[PDB]
DNA sequence: ATCGGATGTATATATCTGACACGTGCCTGGAGACTAGGGAGTAATCCCCTTGGCGGTTAAAACGCGGGGGACAGCGCGTACGTGCGTTTAAGCGGTGCTAGAGCTGTCTACGACCAATTGAGCGGCCTCGGCACCGGGATTCTCGA
DNA sequence: TCGAGAATCCCGGTGCCGAGGCCGCTCAATTGGTCGTAGACAGCTCTAGCACCGCTTAAACGCACGTACGCGCTGTCCCCCGCGTTTTAACCGCCAAGGGGATTACTCCCTAGTCTCCAGGCACGTGTCAGATATATACATCCGAT
């Protein structure tokens, strides 16, 4: 199923995923199409800090949804 | 003893004055204050200077009776404005702000009143305030006030909804609190409005005031003699601010002339933009936080 | 034989801080010898620290009042932070 | 504290310093360049005195390190140990 | 009255000054200044006297030797004084 | 097994560093912080250098660095020019530098 | 017919000169001058070449130097023409 | 034997420099310059080449022996 | 504790130039640190010398091939003679 | 026994020089006749200086050498001169010299 | 140029003190005999590389002439600096109190030389293709004579 | 004030040889322990650095006052730049003979390391004269009236 992962400069970008895909491994798909390292990235939804080591089917992120990207440094 | 007495306009408590005059430093004495002061509020009321200039005159600051005789013009001159707000003359309008020389003629007060035995003076800040414009979103701290002068100028010019300033020395901070008293009371005095503000004691790089930075929109900071622990600790603390805040500090911290690539990564330089500010006819620099710049050098690396 | 170089470090770390560019060979070995006398001034000033104290190992801790002694001030401090912050990642070895 | 010690290097002694070196006059805006090249000196000189005295813990600059110091620039000094 | 012609009591002060061996400076402003340097780079060192007077010889020496290089740069340009653009053209020819 | 470069984090040869000074005859020990200090300072002058470097590079509108660029590079640069202040860098040129006095009138 | 008023050519050689890269003395007879000041230490040496192209480019820059400072030195006597005084005086200065 | 470093020569490498004129007695002393400064440096690299029973100079032993006279070099390897 | 000079050896070959002269306090430190220079600098010229050849071992050959660069001709002249005889009384008994 | 010294005819102390020169990392070993030929070396050069400071302590009337005798006998040779051209002699003074241009 | 007055500079004379030579008791670094072992001295080889010489373009080097801009001697002016005298000032010399810190020995423990095996990280050797070196046509700049 | 020509810069096609990517390949970086001395550290004796103070007087200082002197100006003349023409050799490519630079086994003989023996350099204390200070006086030197 598609989501959209809204950052902040008026950009959308988009992928393909199932709720089993590991966060890590979205992040390895962002970074194949954005060339973003994942260790700077922070993605944010409802006021959570995602965390890493979780599902996609635990933040019920579901089919269209806008899930916003904050960049951070090391 | 001998006692000098000035009515408040707003009938307020009283302007108390002692005599002899208290020494300020070689070159400052409580007569400077008092001729300032009537100078300053005759400039606020052109009825109170039109009245004052019948009967300017030689003033002896150095006889009693010249300066009480003077003294007495004024406050017969407050009675007199008060029976003409009586009559049918509009009053002075309440609660406005302060012009610019009653600002500093104000923290001049304070300042004398206060300093009784290094600041940033008070035209560099004015120069500050002229350039960054402040609106009612933003919410300002001085990290490291030293005696709170930048903080009072601002809550006295600007229509933010706090000020807050924090000091760790004991004396300043001991004097700041006169400070907040003397510049309440004296504000009191004139009738003029300022937005809210507090002076605490505190160590701003505990825990608790991480939220604080991170969710403050303005940071001031002198930190040109820090040195490398404090600064670097600053640097992670600002790392966590939102989204169109600003830095001005004395010591930049990243240099003016800074490329993002794949090796200067980590450094606080890419994620802020600087310019140089421009010098009062020492230097201070302006940061701001655009996290475009990084996302364009990424879409730029494909 | 094997004659070592300084060259393909330096090809790395170019291309670091540059996505594109080009280093011709007679630079390259310019570049080289700079980094060999660079190498020289300091671990002569650090090996001169040996002597001026009675101690007989040179150390970590030496080498840093050494980098401090002979580049003048901006890069002295520079370098000083980047040695620290490159130590403080060494001991923690898995 | 101590403040603006420069003036202690009088306009006598450097006009004595310079007829040390063969000057037989000197113009009056001379000393003020003259105290900035002593400053600038003795700054890199004792700075780097300093370093020599806190790499090794001592709190203390002995005359040693500042012959060491010394050396360092290419202003070698006999005659203290050396 | 009596007096000398300007110039030739200079002279005499030459002809002094080079034969004796003895320092020039007062001590006690030059130990004041090495202490004010010194509490700018840190806070609060302590100095024996050797290195006091190490220091002065030294200084002494960096002192005399530019006021000759002077000498000579002022004697090129068909003056016999020196002046501020005689120090600096003698400045940048040793490498500062 | 892994590099101690990789373990450092940095790219210059710490391994090759280490065993130069032993046997450059500095101190009869070598402590194992010691050379990965000396590593990072010198893999941060490199890349000063070269940055200036490439840039000036740039300015000529070519893409490959000669030595002339290199040379430029340092002399405009205030802090590096004392460290290289009694060095000659072959086949570099001089600044460009007419004394404003001789310039008509 | 058409000239040009005297020194500007100069100039704009001066630019010409300072823009480009190249060697200066031509190769061949400072290879010559470098076998015969070789003579006279050991005889019968031989050279490889990129030892003999090394001493050209040092060489090349001292002489550089030493004309630029004893421009300088020119420059301020008011006077805007080399002379032997002048290559004399910065060469005495730096410690030869 | 010296007269290959020819006037216009001379006059190019002043050039670089930024002198404007040059007078008509320059050329003896900067040929006496060259010709100082060439003994001095040849003497020191004949001398190592001489300790290491070789018989030929080579550019590593002229850098070498052009390190201790305060102009060292780059760009020629050591 | 116990601090070596090289006093007592210049206060030795002062005796075989002058019976007369003298020395003083601060004389003989000034004398000691030049001695001292000396031999750092000579040393130093000497260890240069093995890593520009790869040798090992800092012999007489070596250290004579680093006088007669440092020295500026005549004295370094006179010192390589005194060695080359200086070298004859070691093998000599 | 008889000193090391002793067998090359020398005054300065060959075995001292010996072990200051083992220790310091100058190189791995040390051949037998490196520390004579320094020893040697070192005792012309200080004979020299030594000689010629003497030499000029006598026209000023005084049996005892001081550092002024010291100073002047150095920069008056000039070979002496370039050996130590960066070195600074304390409590040495300057050479006697007034520009001839300056006289009245 | 001429002597003559005056002020500094140099020569021999007492005295008086604190640095300089010498003797002693003393330790600890230098000397002698000896193993063991590897760095260095010498012989061969092979082959890269240095030197010597020859023919052609030609770019650069030598040479005279015209003239112009700057090197250089003198002159007048006023400004800034040496010289000397009476006034102020803090520099220097002695004496004491003290104490933070220089320096030395003891104990031990974490850290760094040393060695067998492992192996991938780094380097010679060979293809290849593109930045840039060169070139000639036009589009802009600079300087000067009226 | 401003046009003619000498130079200087933008444009585009051609043609290459040095960058750089790949591959087979050896030997320096790495792991893993054993062991030992250099250093980190805690506790003491004692020194010299610091702060203060009472007191001479040498030296810092401020001002009158004359004058050598830095500086602008004019004027002369001389020597040096530009440019055209003519003589030189720089140099680029070419060839060919051999001198030593780099290297590889081979050994041998010089040198770290060790143990014992012991006598030369060091702190200490003691006497004694060399040179600093004072001084009267012989005289070189500098200005000044003439």
């Amino acid at each position: 199923m598609q989501i959209f992962v809204k950052t902040l400069t008026g950009k959308t970008i988009t992928l393909e995923v199932e709720p089993s895909d590991t966060i890590e491994n979205v992040k390895a798909k962002i970074q194949d199409k954005e060339g973003i390292p994942p260790d700077q990235q922070r993605l944010i939804f409802a006021g959570k800090q995602l965390e890493d080591g979780r599902t996609l089917s635990d933040y019920n992120i579901q089919k269209e949804s806008t899930l916003h990207l904050v960049l951070r440094l090391r | 003893k001998l006692e000098l007495r000035l009515k408040s306009p707003v009938g307020a408590e009283p302007a108390v004055y002692p005599w002899p005059l208290p020494v300020y430093d070689k070159h400052h004495d409580a007569a400077h204050e008092i001729i300032e002061t009537i100078r300053w509020v005759c400039e606020e009321i052109p009825d109170l200077k039109l009245a004052m200039e019948n009967y300017l005159i030689d003033y002896d600051t150095k006889s009693f009776e010249s300066m009480q005789r003077l003294c007495d013009k004024y406050n017969r001159a407050i009675d007199s404005i008060h029976q003409l707000w009586k009559g049918t003359t509009q009053p002075m309008k309440l609660n406005t702000r302060p012009s610019t020389g009653l600002l500093r003629h104000i923290l001049q007060q304070v300042y004398n009143h206060s300093v009784t035995d290094g600041e940033t003076s008070f035209d560099l800040v004015a120069q500050m305030i002229d350039e960054i414009k402040m609106t009612d979103d933003d919410l300002f701290v001085d990290l490291g006030s030293g005696v709170g002068q930048v903080v009072l100028q601002v809550a006295a010019a600007t229509n933010c909804k706090h000020h807050y300033g924090v000091e760790k020395a004991d004396i300043p901070a001991k004097y700041a609190e006169t400070m907040d008293r003397e510049f309440r009371k004296w504000m009191k005095w004139y009738g003029k409005k300022h937005a809210e503000y507090t002076l605490e004691r505190g160590d701003f790089l505990s825990e608790e005031w991480r939220e604080r930075i991170a969710n403050t929109s303005v940071i001031f900071v002198n930190n040109f003699a820090f040195g490398p622990e404090v600064d670097h600790q600053l640097k992670e603390r600002f790392a966590n601010m939102k989204e169109g805040g600003r830095i001005v500090s004395s010591k930049p911290f990243a240099p003016l002339n800074f490329r993002i690539n794949s090796r200067n990564l980590s450094d606080i330089g890419t994620i802020m933009r600087v310019v140089e500010l421009s010098p009062l006819k020492v230097s201070y620099y302006l940061h701001t936080i655009d996290r475009t710049i990084l996302e364009n050098y990424f879409s730029s690396l494909k | 034989t094997r004659k070592e170089s300084y060259a393909i470090y330096v090809y790395k770390v170019l291309k670091q801080v540059h996505p594109d560019t080009g280093i011709s060979s007679k630079a390259m070995s310019i570049m080289n010898s700079f980094v060999n006398d660079v190498f020289e001034r300091i671990a002569g000033e650090a090996s001169r620290l040996a002597h001026y104290n009675k101690r007989s190992t040179i150390t970590s801790r030496e080498i840093q009042t050494a980098v401090r002694l002979l580049l003048p001030g901006e890069l002295a401090k520079h370098a000083v932070s980047e040695g620290t912050k490159a130590v403080t990642c060494y001991t923690s070895a898995k | 504290v101590l403040r603006d010690n420069i003036q202690g290097i009088t306009k006598p002694a450097i006009r004595r310093l310079a007829r040390r070196g063969g000057v037989k006059r000197i113009s009056g805006l001379i000393y003020e360049e003259t105290r900035g090249v002593l400053k600038v000196f003795l700054e890199n000189v004792i700075r780097d005195a300093v370093t020599y005295t806190e790499h090794a813990k001592r709190k203390t600059v002995t005359a040693m390190d500042v012959v060491y110091a010394l050396k360092r620039q290419g202003r070698t000094l006999y005659g203290f140990g050396g | 009255p009596h007096r000398y012609r300007p110039g030739t009591v200079a002279l005499r002060e030459i002809r002094r000054y080079q034969k004796s061996t003895e320092l020039l400076i007062r001590k006690l402003p030059f130990q004041r200044l090495v202490r004010e340097i010194a509490q700018d780079f840190k806070t609060d060192l302590r100095f024996q006297s050797s290195a006091v007077m190490a220091l002065q010889e030294a200084s002494e020496a960096y002192l005399v030797a530019l006021f000759e290089d002077t000498n000579l740069c002022a004697i090129h340009a068909k003056r016999v004084t020196i002046m501020p653009k005689d120090i600096q053209l003698a400045r940048r020819i040793r490498g500062e | 097994a892994k590099t101690r470069s990789s373990r450092a984090g940095l790219q210059f040869p710490v391994g090759r560093v280490h065993r130069l000074l032993r046997k450059g005859n500095y101190a009869e020990r070598v402590g194992a912080g010691a050379p990965v200090y000396l590593a990072a300072v010198l893999e941060y002058l490199t890349a000063e250098i070269l940055e200036l470097a490439g840039n000036a590079a740039r300015d000529n509108k070519k893409t490959r660095i000669i030595p002339r660029h290199l040379q430029l590079a340092v002399r405009n640069d205030e802090e590096l020019n004392k460290l290289l202040g009694r060095v000659t860098i072959a086949q570099g040129g001089v600044l460009p530098n007419i004394q404003s006095v001789l310039l008509p009138k």
